[PDB]
């Protein structure tokens, strides 16, 4: 799959262009409330796979508050969706708690899986 | 006794070891298997595949 | 300076086995020629 | 990936099974539907027009070809099934998803 | 000797020269049994007898 | 590890036939299981290869054997490896078992 | 930085460092444990410790001298220390107590203690030391019924029908002039050392040592040790390789660089840019090894040696480290062989530009002996530079390639796979 | 099979009699010169099957210096018997040797099954 680094390269070019910002972001909003996970008590970063080694990394390094929440907010949602309801509207996750906590802990272990593997395969000068 | 005296094998060892030489007739043997084996192989699959060609008796009506 | 690898197979490791590619593509035109002949189908 | 590409193979071979024991009742879809589906191997380069008269026996959709598509027919069913073990190995290593496409880890039932 | 990294060592023509040995040797096993058997039963054939019913 | 332990597949080959601890003074005798699963390979394979050319009518069983042998191409290299076949499969059955019957192979734990 | 030796029927060489604040002066003999048979196996440590008990050392240390020795294969030293300006001191001693009187040193006393001690040194490196008993079991089954197969400290057993009868024949037969190089390390001039020998006169025996009738010969075999109540299984294997004075010594140096040594416990050392460290760290296969190449007289050993907790993986051990092995015929790289070379360097520069001149004379003797001139380390680091990748294919292709093997093993040693399951893996079958 | 406590209770009746150990020793006695387990440098008691509780239980509690000379005996065995030779006739088990270094541990093992398996179906009176 597609590396964070590029999502992070792209999505930071079209944010400081301000004609492209204007014209991308209303679609990403909109794009956000029609998909409908906070309405079962999800944020975003409880959606990414976690099969892999750079993501069994950032899971270690994560602060025991923080994961001690995450677990809570999944089996919650699991249990939402065997009954084929909702939660209520009390609730759901707001926008300004829907925040990437666990961006920073994934680039910091892609930089160092790229550093590692080009020092394997260097062409040497004399 | 101690652990660092060797007991007697020479019974069994060779006139020089001579590595130049012990590879050589291990490998012809290993080589000569292989090969015969890779044609009689060749044979029996080819035997069975021919058996599903036509019969004499349609080939005699052809 | 650093080769670009391709996850596992790098350039440094596609050229110390293309004389050994050269030679098990041969290895198979070997094992074609066993393949085959004992029902007509010749090659060039 | 691994429980993917079994399954693979599982769609194969059942198309074949089908299509071979449609031909042993032998009515008129039987016979010309066989006809088609032969006759396309025979643009294979240089090749083709051998493994034809191979696979009917002779030189046409005849008796030959109906008596080894039967013993066939039978045969496949067989393999399908020591394929369907296989791809249950596979699906025990990780289990099944769910439909939420996030672990389940935390919360299982037998 | 240096038969090793001719002969012995390289794998890739190893299985090469056993399989590219085993076309040759057919041809050659075949033609020389053939002959062994059709001599040693010389006279009672159907090509030999065609000639003598001449 | 290596990939022949790594492997859901290759991970049985690797337990049953490469790696597996076998004991130091095991003589020529416990070499007939072998043979019985070769002999298996041999009739399926050369059963399903007569079946093509077999009709099973009382009224045309006896002539559909004689013409796996006067018309088919090798036809009777299959029938006589076959019948032959069986009677070797039953010789080394009554070695494996008369074996066991000498070593105890029939005890607990076994 | 150079070194000086002269001849007077007494070979005397010296290495002057005008910046030092410690002499050492001492006598090298050209005979090991290698010119030794199984009956007087361990006579030269029993010398050893009778130049290093009491009443000798006692009689130096009144005067401010202090004394060492060095038991090897193929050389001996005794040697004495003293301050810059006490060295002509130091002579004297070496002449009375050693070479001329020693009547006094093979007293019936002094015999018997030191052989007690010499025992109980023996017997405790037996049951304690298992990484250093392991490699002095490969020498034995590598070059076993040859003289290169005799343990250094001797043998428990050999050693207790030792009679001073056999401590005299000894020196009779070895401890000769012209089995002899005199030294001389840190604050001492060549002039004064030469001028001092020949005011006196010097000189222990004439000559004719022994010649040894068997030559070394390397035999592919293995042995044994299995011990299921200790903690840890220690393993080493090695080649045949190159001697001293070999055109190949260098080239077999830094292919042992290349692969290197580990501790699983220094964070450090997990970093090194060594790709067999890919494949351990996983599932943490060893806790530490380290590869040698040991060079002899008549021939050497290429190799490694292992120390692992973890008893059901030695078999994925051994196979990833012997096929990293078949890289250097078939694929090793130019980074490899540049980092190879400046470590190597840092290797022997630091061990022959130490601040010890004890370490200083064991080796400058030893060479001398062997070469009659030491190569500086100039000359060393130029020759290292100019190795290539050719070199070291063609060199991994006649020594390592489908070679024989020896092997030596003890602890937990059940999951250690038969031999030739193991030379199997010196070639690739993919190539 | 057959208990020890069985075997024992039927060999000390032959045993102690006059008349039947005159006729039954030496039946016994070239039994054991004809079986062959001396020959191997083998005991009796290491030919008893060992994949059973009783038998697991006194291999425990033999000591470590029997227990070590017993390992050895049987790989000893092993090697002698793939390579379809015997042993060198100084190498043998003599009749001395051959003792019964394992049947008190056996006994005592019975012994305490049984009872602790009477105790478990046991009729009560009033
Ligand atoms: C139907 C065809 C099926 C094909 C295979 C059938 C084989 C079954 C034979 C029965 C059997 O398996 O046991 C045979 C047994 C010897 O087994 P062992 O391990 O104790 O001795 C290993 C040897 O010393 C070393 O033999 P080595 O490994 O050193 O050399 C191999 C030997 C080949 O022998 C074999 O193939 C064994 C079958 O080379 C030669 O003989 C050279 C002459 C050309 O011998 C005996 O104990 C008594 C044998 C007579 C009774 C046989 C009656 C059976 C009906
Ligand atoms: C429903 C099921 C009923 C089945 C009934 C089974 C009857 C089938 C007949 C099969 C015949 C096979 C007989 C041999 C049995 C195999 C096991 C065996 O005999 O052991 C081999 C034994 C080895 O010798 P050792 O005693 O020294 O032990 C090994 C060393 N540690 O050495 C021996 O014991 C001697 C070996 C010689 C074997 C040949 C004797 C028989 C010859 C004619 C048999 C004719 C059969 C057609
Ligand atoms: C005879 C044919 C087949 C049998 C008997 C069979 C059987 C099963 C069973 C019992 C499961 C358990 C979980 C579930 O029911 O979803 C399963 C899962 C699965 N099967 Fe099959 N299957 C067959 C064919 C196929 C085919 C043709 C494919 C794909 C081309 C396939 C791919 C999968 C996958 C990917 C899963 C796991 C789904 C998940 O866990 O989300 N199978 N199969
Ligand atoms: C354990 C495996 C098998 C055994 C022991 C066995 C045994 C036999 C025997 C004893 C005969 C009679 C031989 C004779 O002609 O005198 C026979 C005949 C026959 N068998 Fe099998 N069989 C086996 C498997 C199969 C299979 C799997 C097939 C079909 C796919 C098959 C097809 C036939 C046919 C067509 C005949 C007809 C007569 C002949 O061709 O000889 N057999 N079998
Ligand atoms: C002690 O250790 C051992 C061991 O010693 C041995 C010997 C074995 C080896 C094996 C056995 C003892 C027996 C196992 C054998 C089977 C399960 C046999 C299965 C048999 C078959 C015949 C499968 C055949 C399937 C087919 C598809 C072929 C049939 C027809 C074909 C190809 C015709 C169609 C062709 C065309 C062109 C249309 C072990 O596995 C083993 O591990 C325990
Ligand atoms: C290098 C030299 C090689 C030379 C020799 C050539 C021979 C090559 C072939 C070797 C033979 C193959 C190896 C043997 C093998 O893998 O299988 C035999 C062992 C028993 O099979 P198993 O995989 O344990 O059973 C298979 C099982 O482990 C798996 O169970 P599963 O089916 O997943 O459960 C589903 C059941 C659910 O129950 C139901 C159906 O309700
Ligand atoms: C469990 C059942 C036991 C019996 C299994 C018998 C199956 C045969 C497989 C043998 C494979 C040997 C491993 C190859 C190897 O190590 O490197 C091979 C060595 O072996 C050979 O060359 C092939 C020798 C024999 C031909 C193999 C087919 C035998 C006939 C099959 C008949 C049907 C059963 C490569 O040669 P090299 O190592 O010198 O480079
Ligand atoms: C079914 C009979 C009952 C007994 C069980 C049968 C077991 C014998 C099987 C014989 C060995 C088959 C060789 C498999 C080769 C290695 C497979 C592989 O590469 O795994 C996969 C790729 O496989 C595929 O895509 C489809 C394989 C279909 C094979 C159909 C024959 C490699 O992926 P990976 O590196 O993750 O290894 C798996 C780790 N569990
Ligand atoms: C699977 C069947 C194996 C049965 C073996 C029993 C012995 C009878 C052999 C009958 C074979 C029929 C073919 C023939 O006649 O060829 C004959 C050649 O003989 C052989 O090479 C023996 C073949 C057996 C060697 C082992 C092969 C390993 C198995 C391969 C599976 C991939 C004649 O064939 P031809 O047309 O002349 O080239």
């Amino acid at each position: 799959p597609q590396s964070f680094t590029s999502i992070a390269r792209i999505g930071d070019y079209i944010l400081k262009s301000p004609v492209l910002s204007k014209l991308c972001v209303p679609v990403a909003n909109q794009f956000i409330n029609l998909a409908g996970y906070k309405k079962l008590g999800l944020k975003f970063d409880d959606l990414i796979a976690e099969e892999n080694p750079i993501m069994q990394t950032a899971l270690r390094r994560l602060p025991e508050d923080e994961s001690y929440a995450r677990a809570y907010r999944i089996i919650r949602a699991h249990q939402t969706e065997l009954t084929h309801h909702l939660l209520p509207r009390n609730e759901w996750i707001k926008a300004q708690e829907d925040v990437p906590y666990l961006l920073p802990y994934i680039l910091e272990a892609e930089a160092a899986a790229k550093e590692k593997d080009e020092l394997d395969n260097i062409e040497v000068s004399k | 006794k101690s652990t660092y005296r060797t007991p007697n094998f020479d019974d069994v060892l060779k006139e020089n070891n001579d590595a130049d030489k012990g590879r050589s007739y291990a490998y012809f043997m290993v080589g000569a298997m292989g090969l015969l084996s890779s044609a009689g192989a060749k044979s029996t699959v080819e035997t069975f595949i021919s058996s599903m060609t036509a019969t004499a008796d349609v080939l005699a009506m052809a | 300076k650093t080769g670009l690898h391709f996850g596992r197979l790098s350039l440094r490791s596609l050229t110390a086995y293309a004389p050994n590619l050269m030679l098990w593509g041969g290895a198979s035109m070997l094992g074609l020629f066993v393949f085959t002949e004992g029902w007509p189908k010749f090659q060039d | 990936v691994t429980l993917w590409n079994v399954g693979v193979i599982i769609f194969i071979l059942t198309i074949a099974t089908a299509f071979l024991g449609y031909c042993c009742v032998y009515g008129q879809m039987s016979h010309w539907g066989a006809t088609v589906i032969t006759n396309l191997f025979s643009a294979i380069p240089f090749v083709g027009n051998d493994i034809v008269s191979w696979l009917w026996g002779g030189f046409s959709v005849s008796n030959p070809t109906i008596q080894r598509f039967f013993a066939l027919h039978y045969l496949v069913p067989f393999i399908i099934a020591a394929m369907v073990i296989m791809h249950l190995m596979a699906l025990h290593i990780h289990g099944s998803s769910n439909p939420l496409g996030i672990t389940g880890n935390l919360d299982r039932i037998p | 000797s240096s038969l090793y990294k001719t002969f012995f060592k390289r794998n890739a023509v190893f299985v090469g020269t056993i399989f590219a040995g085993a076309f040759v040797f057919q041809t050659v096993f075949d033609t020389a049994i053939t002959s062994w058997y059709e001599n040693h039963n010389k006279g009672k054939l159907w090509k030999d007898v065609k000639a003598r019913i001449a | 590890m290596a990939f022949r332990k790594s492997n859901v597949y290759l991970s049985l080959v690797n337990s049953y036939i490469i790696d597996s601890p076998q004991p130091s003074s095991i003589n020529y005798w416990w070499n007939m299981g072998s043979l019985l699963g070769l002999c298996l390979v041999i009739q399926i394979v050369t059963g399903i290869f007569m079946a093509m050319h077999y009709s099973s009518n009382i009224e045309l069983a006896f002539s559909s054997v004689e013409h796996i042998m006067r018309d088919v191409h090798n036809g009777y290299i299959l029938r006589y490896l076959h019948a032959n076949g069986a009677s070797f499969f039953f010789m080394v059955m009554f070695m494996h078992m008369a074996k066991g019957l000498y070593y105890g192979s029939y005890r607990s734990p076994r | 930085a150079e070194v000086t030796q002269l001849s007077n029927g007494i070979v005397v060489a010296t290495e002057h460092n005008p910046s030092a604040h410690t002499a050492s002066v001492g006598v090298v003999f050209g005979s090991g444990a290698a010119n030794e048979n199984p009956y007087n196996n361990g006579v030269s440590n029993l010398w050893k410790n009778i130049f290093l008990s009491k009443e000798n050392s006692a009689v130096a240390a009144k005067e401010g001298l202090a004394l060492s020795s060095n038991i090897s294969r193929d050389f001996q030293s005794y040697i004495v220390s003293s301050l810059p300006g006490s060295t002509d001191k130091s002579l004297d001693f070496l002449n009375q107590s050693f070479i001329q009187q020693k009547a006094n040193l093979l007293s019936s006393s002094n015999f018997e203690a030191t052989k007690k001690s010499v025992l109980k040194q023996v017997q405790d490196f037996e049951e304690n030391d298992h990484p250093n008993r392991v490699l002095e079991h490969l020498h034995s089954t590598a070059f076993q019924n040859t003289p290169l197969s005799l343990p250094t400290r001797g043998t428990l057993e050999s050693l207790e029908n030792l009679v001073v009868a056999d401590l005299e024949s000894f020196a009779n037969n070895h401890f000769l002039n012209s089995n002899a190089v005199v030294v001389g390390t840190g604050n001492i001039k060549h002039e004064d050392l030469v001028n001092s020998i020949e005011s006196k006169n010097l000189s222990l025996q004439t000559g004719t040592k022994p010649v040894l009738k068997k030559k070394a010969a390397f035999l592919g075999s293995e042995v044994r040790l299995r011990d299921d109540t200790l903690p840890k299984a220690w393993i080493s294997l090695a080649v045949e390789g190159e001697p001293v004075n070999s055109p190949n010594y260098f080239v077999a140096k830094l292919a042992a660089q290349i692969f290197g040594s580990y501790n699983a416990f220094e964070p450090a050392s997990r970093l090194q840019g060594i790709k067999l460290l890919d494949n351990i760290q996983e599932y943490q296969l060893c806790d530490n090894f380290n590869h040698f190449s040991l060079s002899y007289k008549d021939s050497g050993l290429w190799g490694f040696s292992t120390a692992t907790r973890n008893v059901t993986m030695i078999d994925d051990l051994i196979h990833f480290t012997l096929k990293q092995w078949n890289r250097l015929t078939i694929s090793v790289t130019d980074t490899e062989v540049e980092r190879a070379k400046s470590l190597l360097k840092l290797q022997l520069g630091q061990l022959y530009e130490s601040g010890n001149p004890v370490n200083d004379a064991n080796l400058l003797g030893a060479e001398v002996l062997i070469k009659g001139s030491k190569l500086s380390l100039g000359e060393a680091f130029k020759k290292i530079d100019a190795i290539t990748v050719k070199d070291v294919k063609a060199w991994a292709g006649k020594r390592l390639w489908d070679q024989d093997i020896a092997i030596a093993g003890t602890g937990q040693i059940e999951g250690l796979l038969d031999y030739m399951r193991i030379r199997s893996d010196m070639s690739m079958m993919r190539w």
